């Protein structure tokens, strides 16, 4: 009834480019940018919103009296402009964010016995104020103009679904819509037609120019009063705030090239690390290798520009003549060399320049032809290293096999192999490298194996529900450009064709493709790929959006039809299932394979790149490892898919306004090759065939290791590739390393060079390039074992409304946290953490709450009515200290802090509640502002509950660590919940029509299940909740929640709906008022669990909240003494009565910079002791597995208990179709007595890291066998709830904060619990029949989502 | 030598075994596929063999459905 | 010791026999007529009605 | 006397020789027949004459394409190279005055 | 002196058979037709009995 159009915030898009020319060529009725059919198309037949932009600005100034400069050249203009100043605002909230910090520093130097000489500058005057050095002004007061405007145009937006709103500012008068915007100068005589994205990415960059000027600021004024509070970093603000103004100037002169030109920039600073870290023999040789790649870009530039221009309106300007974008780039690198005082770690944090000046104008047919000749070139091949490659692909599939399995791969005919691979195939074993020179290779490559593996029967809806767009069909194409935009013969054909195909083959979205199908058939993909009925597909197309990302000309994100896009999906799942391990190159790389285990023998390294690397495959060259691989998973062709049937096909680069220059004629491939088309792509899309390529990129590396006799690996973190070479030279004593490096290092270059030309790559200079160690494994910059961070990258867009579906505080608030918290984890200076961080919760809270989109003040009459709750309940004075009182509370109360304590220590803990229990009781204890007797009724006004209501067990299954009774923050997935399951339920799909009608009746009969037991472990009832079909449903409803218009699935508006609105201010409304909720009441009569050491025990607390939430069902296992409270802290030296201590390896003041001689810290929680299966594990799918891990560790977990076997017996007839005596030997038998230790599991942290990173890590060594005395006397030698590697984690964050804080870090701490704090977990007795029917019904019509049927196999 | 002498016959002769089945596998691609006989070049792959004997074995089925 | 002078014989066959066969598919479209391309498809057509 | 031994050291070099043939042997990959008709199959052919055959079939811009890619290559010996005459006004003007 | 004076004439005779194919680089179509079903019903027989026992 009614529907929104809520434009973006920040960008979370593209910058197009035909959307520009469009806009342009409307207005000025001539060709702007280009004189494509676009310009043609616009001027003929203009679209009604740039025909409402034309009559407005009609209205408004002409347009024939300026000179209209493309948008790119008015950045010098904007960055320069100026607007009435706003540093007093900025003032008001760096002292407001000052006082949150000063309360947050006291709150944690009081439990770390820290103390001062009464000084005002405590820490936090450092920053005086009042002398701001005006170079973030000058970017803050800009970019508060621009958010207000934008804000102003959102607001009027939400109301009119089309609104033209101009607003002054300064010299430059804005016309702001939707769809266009106009920008002219009345100081320059000088119009710029763009759009909102190139509106709000100048915003950005404001932003991200403040608060990167900003956090800088802060460090180099903490780092001159206290070296090591700020981060290590000594960058000038002003020289730095030069170098934007003149790139920005730069980039104003050359039109839409200087982003081009400023990729190098990354290149430069990578060769000042290396001249820093290295000697001549690499740094040199980067530098020059850069340089004349850089050169030939500025040459050719002005070639580029007055190709580009002709027949437009900018041929009567001119391009900026050679010396003086030679003295600008000369400017710059004298900045950027300036600001990097031979440190690695100012050239490491200088990183963001890269995206600070703004994304390009990406076009979008240019790359795209760019790239046609680099498609379409026939390549000469070698079948030598043809087949070479298929051995190694051979032996690294055996070395997997052997290894996992302890059996020989089956092949169809055992005669293609010689006597030595006889005997080794009934050996079972793998030679070693120095073996498998090319001969062996040779003849390892005639083997074919046969059916090893099998496709799932079923379509994983987990998997293929996924929402990205989708491409229309071939025929019903034209529906994505406008109906103006095209021929009457075409429009009606259309209009006739579009009644031919179904309703599904409309949509340009995955979950509206699959919701609306009416015929949709689970079996389909085993039948469509066996029977190949792709091969010529001729309702097949490829849409090619040009989608991309930061400082380059074009990244071409693919779209396919849904029929392909299964395929894709489909072998992109079974790789990475199978296939991709036997690999531990590839999917090791994010979490171990860097950070913990790669940290005269000639050690050399390569980084060669691998971005631009999918247009260089055919078919010749990928089939040969994917038949393999196809051959082992056992169909005819699976993976070859992407080189079979694109060749025929047609790109469009279907953009919503480009059109293609049509004749008149319908179908595609008809018509002839244009700028926007070409048929015969004989290459590789971007990301289709990626883990198949990055496998045969690797499986060279082998080829080029049994050529040679060194000893070569892999890391490929993303998009390149790194190798570390090392060859011992057995010639020494003239030359000692570094020639000798370097002849390896190029020599393997060449060999590698030439591997890579006998298979068609033309690598470039500029891309690949050497240097001894590797220093960019996963963009982080190690040297001699230190990593040097790169902290402000992430906060640089930690503005309000950031990571946000809809305008909500709390996860704006949220994400703010998380984001910021980089600077304690990738970062040091928590102190700019905790100024930064306040710094924005206090312009989102204070300043942004009021003018809401959406509901506009009731936002804020919320905030200040449970503002004015609080002080009536504290008895406050001032209401300038309650906002710091409320601001510096934990989310889940209701106050806006999302920041818990235990956060800024260690990075993952169990009881998130009784962690924020801990932060407010400290909190309230060192606040001597408040009268004591309310402090302590904070608590009592916690556990006074209105408990008697549902005892709903679906919740602790999907949160086993809730409370209930309306205490918990209702989330989106949640309240979204009921109304998807409405939406569902009216969809033609009968099978998401039958299991949505039946999610609530499951949902309520699962309780059942377990309700009559004693006591709920909730993470057995986790369990029991993944082995059961319903959580991959209750993932599916989770993921189509989160969509930002959740009632329009069924048709097509790409709008927002009322009902969304309301749903979402009153989630935000009933929300933010939880405090004066739980403040509301306050009970007397609760003996408090007081101590008599002065402090509260917080575990005794939270555990009576739990009960009381849940009616004292006795819940076992969730909980943990927090270290905050218990494990107090005293700095001392090798005498004490037998704490855990915690000592410095080194006598240096400061513990920073530096890799000690230990491996670091890290925490395994040590789970699951494993009598695995020795029975095969392939031929069961992923999901198959894990429901057997689940099956046996409910097995574990319940023993002794009614009905469990009868329960397990009736979830594998479900979901497997099997019974559970027949599958027993299959199941892992654990063996242990103390699951709750042991089962770490989702939804339980399986590793307990610092808040710090690994070379901090490096320097303290721990012993914790002196507290075994105190354990072992009180508590017997049963388990204690505490849990060790947090606790030494947290000692260690402890060593940092005060490292830190005071420059002379303690030689030796020691942490002593306070056992009155610290429970202990016998493990419990089950006593409880479970209830085990409903399980027949809840997979009766839960099925779709279950895994496939296994008829025999055991 | 006499045993000796033709171990090499078998594995220089195994190499182009090996290279010929690359350069069959290189043979038939998007130009046989676009025809319909990269799938005999290839061989059958232990999957079609299992769609006729399904489709086989039910009309074979269905003639007791009479 | 019945592997050295016999054995390595009938598996020089065997492997002989199937490079002939690999031989005889490697000029079939490329280096055959693009007329009898097309020779092959009906035979694969026909086997999805050629097996009981 | 004569035929019982010699036929083995025979056969040798004759499958060597069809080892010289397949080690050399190139193929170039399918391509259009510079027609925009067609997916010209794959070439088994030996190198310069399919580098041949290919240059004089394909046009325009794409001979300079696979004369650049392929005929040349990138010719590099003892590192360092060289830096261009007209970069090299970049970096004494980038290494000087800092 | 029963085979191994036996096995080398049909070698010898087929590598020459080999090298003369070889160097082409009408009847075939109908040896792959056969040498693919050659198979198809020898592993349809594996892929049933995996149905019977």
């Amino acid at each position: 009834t009614v529907n929104v159009y809520l434009p973006d915030s920040y960008l979370k898009g593209v910058i197009s480019f035909s959307e520009t020319n469009a806009i342009g060529s409307c207005l000025l009725k001539r060709p702007y940018l280009k004189n494509d059919n676009t310009a043609k198309v616009a001027i003929e037949n203009p679209v009604i919103e740039h025909v409402r932009l034309k009559n407005a600005v009609n209205s408004k100034m002409k347009i024939s009296d300026y000179k209209v400069v493309e948008p790119v050249n008015m950045q010098h203009e904007i960055m320069k402009n100026v607007h009435s100043c706003e540093l007093t605002l900025l003032k008001q909230f760096l002292t407001r964010s000052k006082n949150i910090s000063t309360l947050k520093l006291n709150m944690i130097c009081d439990w770390l016995q820290l103390k001062s000489t009464s000084d005002d500058t405590s820490i936090l005057s450092f920053i005086d104020v009042e002398f701001i050095p005006s170079w973030v002004s000058n970017w803050f007061s800009n970019w508060y103009n621009l958010n207000k405007l934008i804000l102003e145009f959102r607001r009027e937006e939400v109301i009119r679904t089309g609104s033209i709103l101009c607003r002054s500012l300064g010299k430059l008068v804005f016309i702001v819509s939707s769809y266009g915007c106009i920008v002219k100068s009345n100081k320059s005589k000088r119009v710029s037609f763009f759009t909102y994205n190139q509106l709000l990415t100048w915003k950005d960059v404001m932003l991200s120019r403040f608060n990167a000027n900003f956090c800088i600021w802060v460090s180099n004024s903490l780092n001159e009063n206290q070296e090591g509070l700020g981060l290590r970093s000594n960058l000038q603000g002003m020289l730095t705030n030069k170098l934007y103004e003149t790139v920005d100037y730069m980039l104003s002169l050359c039109c839409n090239e200087g982003f081009s030109l400023v990729k190098e920039f990354e290149g430069f600073i990578m060769s000042e690390i290396l001249r820093i870290t290295e000697h001549a023999q690499f740094s040199t040789r980067f530098r020059n290798t850069l340089l004349n790649g850089l050169t030939d870009q500025l040459t050719k530039l002005k070639n580029k520009n007055r190709l580009r221009v002709h027949s437009t309106v900018l041929e009567n300007n001119d391009y900026p003549m050679y010396e003086v974008v030679l003295k600008l780039l000369g400017d710059t690198l004298r900045c950027i060399k300036l600001l990097i005082n031979k440190n690695l770690e100012n050239a490491a944090e200088l990183y963001y320049i890269f995206r600070i000046f703004g994304h390009p104008m990406v076009d979008e047919r240019d790359a795209m032809d760019a790239v046609k000749l680099n498609n379409e070139i026939t390549k000469i091949l070698r079948l030598e290293s043809l087949t070479e490659l298929r051995g190694a692909f051979i032996l690294r599939i055996i070395k997997g096999f052997v290894d996992n399995n302890k059996r020989w791969p089956k092949i169809k005919n055992l005669k293609v192999l010689s006597k030595r691979w006889t005997m080794y195939f009934k050996a079972k074993n793998y030679p070693s490298q120095l073996e498998l020179s090319e001969q062996d290779f040779l003849e390892l490559a005639a083997i074919q194996f046969e059916q090893e593996f099998s496709v799932p029967e079923k379509t994983n809806l987990e998997m293929v529900l996924n929402d990205k767009a989708i491409s229309p069909p071939k025929r019903l194409i034209w529906s994505v450009y406008p109906k103006n935009y095209l021929p009457e013969t075409i429009k009606n054909r259309y209009l006739e064709e579009t009644f031919n195909a179904s309703d599904s083959l409309k949509t340009r979205r995955v979950l509206e493709y699959y919701l609306k199908d009416n015929k949709f058939d689970q079996k389909e993909l085993k039948s469509y790929v066996v029977r190949q009925e792709y091969l010529n597909d001729k309702e097949h197309i490829v849409s090619l959006t040009g989608k991309e990302r930061e400082l380059s000309v074009g990244r071409m994100f693919a779209m396919q039809p849904g029929k392909q896009r299964q395929i894709q999906i489909l072998a992109e799942k079974l790789l990475a299932d199978n296939i991709v391990p036997f690999f531990p190159e590839t999917l090791t790389k994010y979490g171990d394979l860097d950070l913990q285990r790669i940290m005269y023998i000639a050690r050399a390294s390569i980084v060669t790149d691998l971005s631009k690397f999918n247009q260089a495959f055919r078919y010749e060259t990928t089939a040969i490892c994917a038949d393999v691989a196809d051959e082992l998973h056992g169909t005819q062709s699976l993976f070859c898919w992407l080189h079979l049937i694109v060749p025929m096909t047609t790109m469009i680069c279907a953009y919503r306004h480009a059109p293609p220059e049509t004749k008149g004629e319908y179908d595609i491939d008809k018509i002839e090759e244009q700028s926007g088309l070409y048929r015969y792509h004989m290459g590789g899309i971007e990301g289709w065939c990626q883990k198949l390529w990055t496998m045969e990129a690797i499986s060279l590396l082998d080829v080029v290791s049994v050529k040679t006799r060194c000893q070569m690996t892999s890391l490929l973190n993303g998009d390149n590739q790194s190798i570390d070479v090392s060859k011992p030279v057995k010639l020494s004593e003239g030359l000692d390393e570094v020639k000798a490096d370097y002849r390896l290092a190029v020599k393997m270059l060449k060999e590698i060079r030439d591997a890579y030309r006998n298979i068609g790559h033309k690598l470039k200079e500029g891309e690949t390039y050497i240097s001894r160690d590797l220093q960019f494994i996963s963009k982080v910059i190690q040297s001699e074992g230190v990593m040097h961070p790169t902290p402000i990258k992430k906060v640089l867009r930690v503005g309000p409304w950031i990571n946000t579906i809809l305008d909500d505080i709390k996860t704006s608030a949220e994400s703010i946290g998380s984001l910021c918290q980089e600077l304690e984890f990738r970062g040091e200076s928590i102190i700019v953490s905790l100024i930064l961080r306040n710094f924005w919760l206090y312009n989102l809270y204070m300043h942004e709450s009021k003018q809401h989109p959406l509901a506009g003040k009731q936002l804020f009459k919320q905030l200040n009515k449970t503002l004015t709750s609080v002080q009536r309940f504290f008895e406050i004075k001032r209401e300038n200290e309650v906002v710091d009182l409320w601001m510096n509370i934990p989310m889940q109360f209701g106050g806006g802090d999302p920041v818990v304590f235990y956060r800024s220590f260690y990075r993952r803990t169990p009881d998130f509640l009784t962690e924020a229990i801990s932060h407010v009781d400290i909190l309230l204890k060192i606040s001597a502002n408040i009268k004591n007797e309310t402090k302590v009724s904070f608590f009592k006004a916690l556990l006074s509950i209105e408990k008697n209501e549902r005892a709903t067990l679906t919740t602790l299954m999907r949160d086993p660590q809730a409370v209930g009774s309306e205490r918990q923050a209702k989330v989106t997935s949640d309240i979204n919940r009921t109304a998807v399951t409405s939406i569902l339920s009216l969809s033609p799909n009968q099978l998401f029509s039958d299991s949505a009608i039946h999610y609530s009746r499951n949902e309520e009969e699962v309780g059942i299940i377990a309700e009559n037991i004693t006591p709920v472990y909730p993470h057995g009832l986790r369990v029991l909740y993944e082995s059961l079909p319903f959580h991959k449903a209750e993932k599916v409803v989770n993921m189509i929640s989160g969509t930002k218009s959740i009632t329009n699935l069924l048709q097509r508006t790409s709008a927002i709906n009322g009902e969304d609105i309301d749903r979402a201010v009153s989630m935000m409304l009933e929300n933010l008022g939880l405090l004066s909720r739980i403040l509301s009441v306050v009970v007397d009569s609760i003996e408090i669990p007081i101590k008599s050491n002065g402090r509260l025990i917080c575990c005794q607390i939270s555990r009576t909240l739990r009960e009381t939430s849940w009616n004292n069902m006795e819940i076992v296992g969730v909980t943990s003494p927090s270290i905050t409270t218990c494990m107090d802290v005293i700095y001392a030296t090798s005498s004490h009565l037998k704490g855990i201590i915690i000592e410095k390896f080194s006598t240096d003041r400061t513990t920073r910079g530096q890799r000690g001689p230990k491996s670091p810290w890290v925490g395994s929680s040590t789970q699951e002791k494993k009598l695995v299966p020795v029975y095969n594990r392939q031929i069961l799918s992923k999901q198959q597995r894990e429901q057997l891990e689940a099956i046996g560790k409910m097995r574990w977990v319940y023993k002794g208990t009614p009905g469990l076997r009868r329960l397990l017996n009736k979830i594998c007839l479900g979901s497997l179709g099997i019974s559970y005596k027949c599958v027993k030997p299959l199941l892992p038998r654990f063996m242990s007595v103390n699951f709750l230790h042991r089962l770490s599991v989702s939804s339980r942290p399986m590793e307990f890291p610092a808040s710090v990173p690994a070379y901090r890590t490096t320097n303290y060594h721990f012993d914790t066998s002196p507290i075994n005395q105190a354990l072992s006397e009180r508590f017997g030698n049963e388990d204690i709830n505490l849990v060790f590697q947090n606790a030494i984690s947290c000692g260690i964050s402890i060593m940092s904060v005060v490292e830190q804080l005071t420059g002379r870090s303690p030689k030796q701490l020691v942490l002593i619990p306070q056992l009155e704090e610290i429970d202990i977990m016998p493990p419990p007795v089950f006593q409880g029949k479970f209830n085990y029917k409903l399980v027949d019904k809840i997979t009766s019509d839960q099925h779709i989502f279950s895994p496939d049927k296994i008829d025999m196999l055991t | 030598s006499i045993e000796a002498r033709l171990e090499s016959i078998e594995e220089k002769l195994s190499m182009i075994l090996g290279l010929l089945r690359t350069l069959n596998i290189a043979t038939a691609g998007p130009t046989a596929a676009r025809d319909g006989i990269r799938d005999a070049m290839i061989g059958i792959r232990e999957e079609l063999i299992a769609d006729i004997i399904k489709e086989a074995k039910g009309k074979a089925a269905e003639m007791m459905e009479e």
